[PDB]
């Protein structure tokens, strides 16, 4: 309102100089003459290239169940993302960690 | 743990007044009763959705079938057949046995009487609406009018 | 001490009421609830005595408590007898 | 009635996920190396444009970030949020260096002057504020809107400040006096998006009623782009003349700017575990190469669209 | 304008949420319609969020579809903000970075609501997808239990008779166990005073209490609801159950009677721990001495290797099928007792405004839950060891063995599994292998799981509390042997009942390369080093 | 059927089923560079 | 795969146990408010999570205005207008009684002393006859056109799900037929014949007249239920030539 | 576009394999 004489502590002068972009920091005079299209295709191509007597049994023979850990393979199943915060993998890991 | 019919009528009136989710407010009325006891008494006996009828053939067949499938799990069995756990347990036992304003106006009148008594014997930075227009906005003029 | 986590209390309170004051407040609230349910049900048989007692005029029966009249709903046979 | 020029259609080619809130705004760095998203996760994420890899994540906002812009002539990143605070981040140290403060409610968007280095913010207290960048001083308070100002646009030519608000009005302001100049009341619903053409000295405004193309500087009405009857949240225009209108129901419409002819309707799918009600375009932006379209969909995704080069004119003919 | 500080976060967010919904009303409604009724829509949004918090199905029967889409979308936004705040506050609480009572209490409430949502999901998924036990696995478990009880000449536990000799002593023990918790003589409440009065009434007239207990055991199969709450131990939460005191008295007497009868009839073999004979430090010392007193245990001249495996059963309590539990408990006790045991677990769990019927898991708050846990663990010990090695470990039924002894050296050396112990759900197995058996086991494990690039070192875990010389040396042969042993143990247990995870377990190998044997029993990290090495 | 457990219990289609084979699905958590690494490098 | 997978060293009685067990063993119906399955499945984890909205079904006798039936009984030819908007079930039951001969040729169900006279029921006991579905349809009385006043035509019943064919013209206002008999509409013709039928001597034990007013003929002066059936048949036949 | 008032609360099938399992146990 500029008639008051109350000065806030965060209204003190600070960062009085504006930093401008330098020559290597994408100044607009070098932005204006560039072609972003072609550079975007070799960046995409580089990303795609860098993307790629008595005889006994066996000792474990006298059990009831076998090969129960057969289809147990996570692999890419940890890479799944679900947008449900109760059925996310992170929330399931959180609930099995923090509740005993 | 006994339940008189007077307490049942008071509980029914309290449920019809205070809804469902309030129980401590209900249990404030009932002497020597808890909110958990009131909730159990409502959901066990006094709820109007409890089927207080006789079992059909289909209900008894489903009850015997589900008692054969899941043994002694009546809290799971009972919402499938629509009865409560106690009724279906008792009926299953029976089937096995068979098989075997004015105050402010008065204060204003007293203040007016005191004001007339003081007149017969600041403004607190307010706006007096009876003296002039409070925020005078004149109507817009155009193409007409000769006042009055 | 944790002043913002102490149990809540205000100055000039007066304390909690005794058993008699809570009992008569519960009795007054039970009377209010019974009168509210009577006015909701619109039963004309309810009357208050000059000594202050509940009376069923259709049954002609006095009641000591509010729940005694609340359980008086026999009353259908007495209403059919007093209808004629 | 001239025939519209044939534009090739666009197709989705990558979907980026990782935000834990609604992605509300998308800005592109002027050297086209990376882009940046603000979310309801109270985080601001710098993403690589080509690879799509998450380059950086910055915290510091206390509520939902509503608008993010990158300065073309300074190494600064300006972020506005629902926490009634505007932050100027120095990218040189990746830290907040300035706090623009004085809005009474949530800031719904912001824009930078391309030449003067002055900042304009529009907020929910029915005001826009014009702030000097270095001194953090609110040099003007544009008022006159009766409801919340949904968006603001800024340009070098007269008039400098364009405001669209929720009381069905568009105000063309004057920068030096802080007074309104032109009021446009043609819209029936809330004006949620305005976009300015890069070269034709015209602009368009978006509402759930219609899309309206006008003419600078008097704001004379030019054209009524009809169809796409949903709550349009965003509007961007290609340099080639392609206008993209994104709605709150998830549907996207693509138009020729001149004739106002809708040539493509794109309704993308959602995240794997997601409701059908969580389909909605909050913001969209072209890149500096005008070849990638980046949308901030309401299922916490960034969806990126490319031109389909295999299509030709007889394969996708222009109707009428 | 005031800034949004910490104490002004949450309400302000709700305020902003309200404003957003208001804007989304005012441009969604078409031309005409004078009655906007936006306050009713905001009330519907508040009711939908309150129904989301209590896991109640929210469905307005007549409501326009875009308004419903708007309400569901904004409620999902609020729920995501709520859950991410809960995750961040729990990380800050576990790190100890926050000392705040309101944050701790709010986060405890939020995690209680989240756990009950997940538990109701689990119960509905059990009732919809059927039993996970299949058919032949339960038949094999039942048959193995029948063969084990036939082999031990076990006499089944009868009903408590009308004139029992020790019924008053068991009642006195159960009443002292129940009076243990109320010895502070604090202010209490109504329910604790009711429980203490019930304890005193049963103490004055024990005969009427015993008759009521036996009547409850004979008759009742439907019970009252149980309350749940959580203890915040700042690293994990512990569920605490609240039971009606009459059922608590009956369950305490049943627990005392069942444990006395199982100890008298010798149902539990001595490897089941915690026994009453020793404290757990004495259990650690007895385990170390039983390792040390084996025949030629430290001799590694011919490539003999010792393997110490420590693990848990993970979600053991949550996967006890109640029909299979009733069929298993009918092998031990009278059918009325086992019907009470099964029907006590099928009750309604209540917390504030949530109720759900527990149909799959066991409830650990019961007084007799420890007996069921140790009996199910006996069944799992029979599944792991097999019948022959368990009969060798327990010895003959006429002359039973003690905890870590055998009848003969030849009975010790007949199997690789030398020592075995189960501490409720923790499992500690000590193997001794020759060279040929270890080579055959490694060959079979590499046949099923090939790894040519030797990546088994990377996922392997080690005890970081010890110095580098005291740690396990990670040669290829010992790592492959430990993974082979863990794979062979994990193949024995069907995943429907219980599973053993590699991350929560630890396998240590003693060989010619590793001189130290590392394990962790109770709260004790132990490292055994022979004088020869 | 061979009964799926509650531990797996795959709700929802996967992302390749939803978006088709042409769309590249990227899921990104954690930054590739730390916060001390500055976007737009200073001249020196 | 095979049931003997995850099974080695099978016991005896396990093998005969498994052997014995194996030896033993829509366009116009879119009502715009949708189903409540998505919102309940999102707000609660006790159902299967469904993520796509589905519109709820609705035919509820979509008719055109109010019907009018002319019954030529022994009192004469009286025309009564039944409001399908007040009660579509009562108008549909009256049209089905006049169409499937439940009312044509029927006897008078009841007749009170200038209060109400019921006809169109083939049983004649007060609530006889049949509805369109065979069993008696649901009964509901509207507040705009109730079963009160002179000549109020109502589907006569003792309550809900009991009104099949008994159409009662009430000649006096009474609250007994309110919320028990589905009020179709009002009599628009033959008021003198209905007053002479109600004013005749009647037996009060069965509440019926000595001479039963029997409906000799029925005519559809205006048929809202038949027009709704024709519109439903046209909507069905719009997609029936390619859907056989 | 009619909106009913909010009625505030604060102001089932079985899979068949179950049956098969029970039968197996009895056998
Ligand atoms: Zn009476």
């Amino acid at each position: 309102s500029q008639l008051s004489k109350q000065y806030s502590s965060r209204d003190l002068p600070s960062h009085t100089k504006i930093k401008y972009r330098q020559t290597t920091q994408d100044a607009p005079e070098e932005v204006r003459n560039r072609d972003f299209r072609r550079e975007l295709e070799e960046r995409e191509r580089a990303a795609a290239r860098e993307k790629n007597f008595k005889v006994k049994r066996r000792w474990d023979d006298d059990v009831v169940f076998k090969n129960c850990a057969k289809g147990v393979d996570d692999q890419k199943k940890d890479k799944r993302f679900v947008n449900d915060t109760l059925r996310s993998e992170f929330h399931k890991k959180f609930m099995e960690k923090y509740i005993k | 743990g006994v339940w008189r019919n007077t307490e049942d009528e008071i509980l029914k009136a309290a449920v019809m007044k205070y809804g469902k989710n309030q129980w401590s407010r209900i249990a404030s009325l009932l002497h020597r009763k808890s909110a958990k006891q009131c909730k159990a008494r409502w959901y066990e006996w006094l709820d109007p959705s409890i089927k207080k009828t006789e079992w059909s053939r289909e209900e008894e067949e489903k009850l015997l079938h589900l008692a054969k499938l899941m043994p002694t799990q009546w809290r799971t069995i009972a919402p499938i057949i629509g009865r409560t756990a106690a009724q279906c347990l008792e009926h299953y036992e029976f089937l096995l046995d068979k098989a075997a304003k004015a105050r402010e106006k008065q204060l204003e009148e007293a203040r007016r009487l005191a004001a007339l008594q003081k007149r017969r014997e600041k403004r607190k930075r307010g706006v007096d609406y009876n003296a002039e227009i409070p925020f005078e906005k004149k109507p817009a003029l155009g193409f007409y009018d000769t006042s009055e | 001490m944790d002043f913002q986590h102490r149990p809540g209390g205000k100055t000039g309170s007066g304390g909690v009421a005794s058993s008699s004051e809570s009992n008569r407040d519960r009795r007054e609230r039970l009377r209010q609830l019974a009168l509210e349910t009577i006015d909701i049900n619109k039963d004309p048989y309810f009357m208050k005595n000059h000594l202050g007692s509940y009376e069923c005029k259709l049954c002609l029966t006095l009641h000591n408590n509010e729940g005694s009249y609340l359980a008086h709903t026999k009353h259908q046979t007495n209403l059919a007898r007093r209808a004629a | 009635m001239p025939k519209p020029q044939w534009h090739p259609p666009w197709k989705l080619y990558r979907v980026i996920s990782g935000h834990l809130g609604w992605v509300r705004c998308i800005a592109v760095e002027p050297g086209n190396q990376w882009f940046v998203t603000g979310s309801a996760d109270r985080t601001i994420k710098i993403w690589d444009l080509a690879s799509g890899k998450l380059k950086l994540s910055l915290t510091g906002h206390i509520s939902t970030v509503r608008g993010v812009i990158v300065s073309t002539r300074s190494p600064y990143l300006f972020s506005c949020g629902e926490d009634k605070q505007v932050k100027c981040w120095d990218l040189e140290y990746n830290k907040v260096i300035r706090h623009y403060h004085g809005h009474l409610s949530a800031v719904y968007g912001l824009d930078l002057h391309p030449t003067i280095d002055v900042l304009v913010t529009c907020s929910r207290d029915s005001t826009a504020r014009i702030w000097d960048v270095r001194t953090k001083a609110s040099v003007h308070t544009l008022s006159g809107h009766t409801n919340a100002v949904a968006t603001v646009r800024c340009q070098a030519a007269e008039p400098q400040i364009i405001t669209g608000s929720h009381d069905t009005t568009i105000r063309l302001w004057d920068l030096v006096a802080g007074k309104t100049r032109v009021t446009l009341t043609n819209h029936k619903k809330s004006v949620r998006a305005v976009v300015l053409h890069p070269r034709h000295y015209t602009f368009a405004s978006g509402s759930p009623d219609n899309i309206k193309q006008w003419k600078f500087p008097d704001g004379s009405f030019i054209q009524n782009l009809s169809g796409h009857n949903a709550i349009i949240n965003t509007l961007t225009v290609n340099s080639d003349g392609v206008l993209v209108s994104g709605a709150d129901n998830g549907t996207m419409h693509l138009w020729d700017w001149r004739t106002g002819y809708n040539f493509q309707r794109v309704h993308a799918a959602v995240q794997p575990g997601s409701l059908d009600s969580e389909s909605g375009i909050f913001a969209c932006a072209f890149d500096q190469s005008e070849s990638r379209l980046l949308t901030a969909e309401a299922d916490k995704t960034i969806k990126v669209y490319r031109e389909d080069d295999t299509a030709t004119e007889e394969t996708h003919p222009v109707s009428w | 304008a005031k800034t949004v500080t910490k104490q002004r976060v949450e309400s302000h967010f709700d305020l902003e949420l309200r404003a957003a919904v208001m804007h989304d009303i005012l441009d969604m409604m078409p031309e005409g319609i004078k009655q906007n009724k936006a306050r009713t829509i905001l009330q519907h949004l508040s009711e939908a969020w309150r129904c989301w918090k209590a896991n109640i199905p929210w469905k307005v029967p007549g409501l326009p579809t875009p308004i419903e889409n708007m309400i569901l979308r904004y409620v999902k936004a609020k729920a995501d903000w709520w859950t991410n705040t809960a995750h961040y506050n729990r990380e800050r609480i576990r790190r100890g970075a926050t000392v705040d009572k309101t944050v701790c209490k709010k986060n405890l409430g939020r995690l209680t609501r989240l756990y009950l949502k997940a538990e109701q999901e689990r119960q509905h998924n059990y009732l919809k997808d059927g039993p996970y036990i299949t058919a032949e696995e339960a038949v094999a478990v039942y048959t193995t239990t029948v063969h084990w009880l036939e082999s031990r000449r076990f006499s089944p536990i009868p009903f408590p008779p009308l004139s029992y000799k020790h019924d008053t002593k068991l009642l006195i023990l159960a009443l002292e166990r129940l009076k243990e918790a109320y010895s502070v003589k604090s202010r209490l409440n109504q329910s604790q005073r009711e429980e203490l009065g019930l304890i005193e009434q049963a103490y004055d007239n024990p005969h009427e209490a015993l008759s009521r207990i036996k009547r409850h055991l004979l008759t009742q199969r439907a019970f009252k609801e149980v309350g749940i709450e959580f203890m915040d131990l700042y690293s994990h939460l512990v569920p605490v159950y609240d039971v009606e005191p009459l059922e608590k008295i009956t369950d305490a007497y049943l627990d005392q009677y069942l444990w006395y009868e199982a100890d008298k009839r010798r149902l539990f073999p001595p490897w089941i721990k915690p026994a009453d004979t020793e404290p757990p430090p004495l259990l650690v010392y007895k385990w170390c001495q039983g390792i040390n007193n084996l025949q030629d245990v430290w001799e590694t001249s011919e490539g003999e290797c010792n393997v110490m495996l420590e693990s848990r059963f993970e979600k053991m309590y949550e996967k006890i099928d109640l029909t299979l539990l009733n069929r298993l408990l009918r092998l031990i006790v009278d059918h009325n007792i086992a019907d009470y045991m099964t029907a006590k677990n099928n009750v309604v769990i209540n917390y504030k405004d949530m109720n759900h019927t527990n149909s799959y898991g066991i409830i650990r708050g019961l007084q007799f839950a420890s007996f069921i846990v140790q009996y199910y663990g006996l069944v799992m010990d029979l599944l792991v060891l097999g019948l022959h090695r368990a009969s060798e470990m327990a010895g003959p039924p006429q002359m039973p063995n003690d905890f870590l002894s055998f009848q003969d050296i030849a009975t010790e050396a007949a199997h690789p599994i030398r020592l075995f112990c189960r501490y409720i759900d923790r499992i500690h197995i000590f193997f001794r292998f020759t060279a040929d058996e270890a080579r055959d086991l490694i060959q079979r494990y590499l046949t099923e799981h090939p790894d040519p690039n030797n990546e088994n070192i990377v996922g392997y875990n080690n005890k970081k509390c010890w110095p580098r010389d005291a740690r396990m040396r990670l040669m290829k042969h010992d790592v492959n042997l430990g993974r082979a042993v863990f794979w062979d143990i994990k193949n024995r247990l069907p995943r429907s009942v219980t599973t053993v995870q590699w991350e929560n377990s630890f396998v240590s190998v003693y060989s010619k390369d590793n001189p130290n044997l590392l394990f962790n029993m109770c709260g004790f990290e132990c490292r055994i080093l022979p004088k020869c090495r | 059927m061979e009964v799926v457990l509650h531990e797996d219990k795959k709700y929802y289609p996967t992302a390749e089923e939803v978006y088709g084979p042409e769309v590249e699905t990227i899921v990104q958590e954690e930054d590739t560079q730390p916060l001390t690494e500055p976007i737009i490098k200073p001249v020196k | 795969q095979d049931p003997s997978y995850y099974l080695k060293n099978t016991n005896a009685e396990t093998r005969e146990t498994l052997q014995e067990l194996y030896k033993e063993f829509d366009k116009l119906n879119a009502a715009h408010y949708s189903t409540g399955k998505v919102s309940a499945s999102f707000t609660s984890t006790a159902m299967v999570p469904e993520t796509t909205h589905e519109a709820a079904a609705i035919r509820y006798q979509f008719v055109k205005k109010k019907g009018y039936v002319r019954l030529h009984t022994n009192k004469g030819d009286l025309n009564l207008e039944l409001h399908c908007d007040l009660t579509p079930k009562t108008c549909e039951n009256f049209i089905r009684l006049c169409k499937k001969h439940y009312y044509d040729g029927t006897i008078f169900h009841r007749s009170i002393r200038n209060f109400v006279i019921q006809g169109g029921d083939p049983t004649g006991t007060g609530t006889g006859g049949e509805s369109y579905w065979g069993k008696p349809f649901k009964d509901e009385f509207r507040p705009n056109l109730s079963h009160t006043g002179r000549g109020i035509l109502s589907m006569a019943n003792s309550g809900p799900n009991s009104n099949r064919s008994q159409f009662f013209i009430t000649f006096r206002s009474c609250a007994y037929l309110d919320k028990k008999h589905t009020i179709f509409g009002r009599v628009v013709g033959g008021f003198d014949v209905l007053t002479a039928m109600e004013n005749v001597e009647s037996d009060p034990k069965t509440d019926r007249p000595k001479e039963e007013i029997r409906i000799d003929a029925t005519t559809v002066f205006v048929d809202p239920y038949e027009e709704a059936d024709a519109q439903i048949a046209q909507e069905r036949k719009t997609q029936l030539k390619v859907a056989p | 576009w009619k909106i009913p008032p909010c009625i505030s609360n604060w102001k089932v099938h079985i899979n068949e394999n179950f049956a098969k399992l029970a039968e197996a146990l009895y056998i």
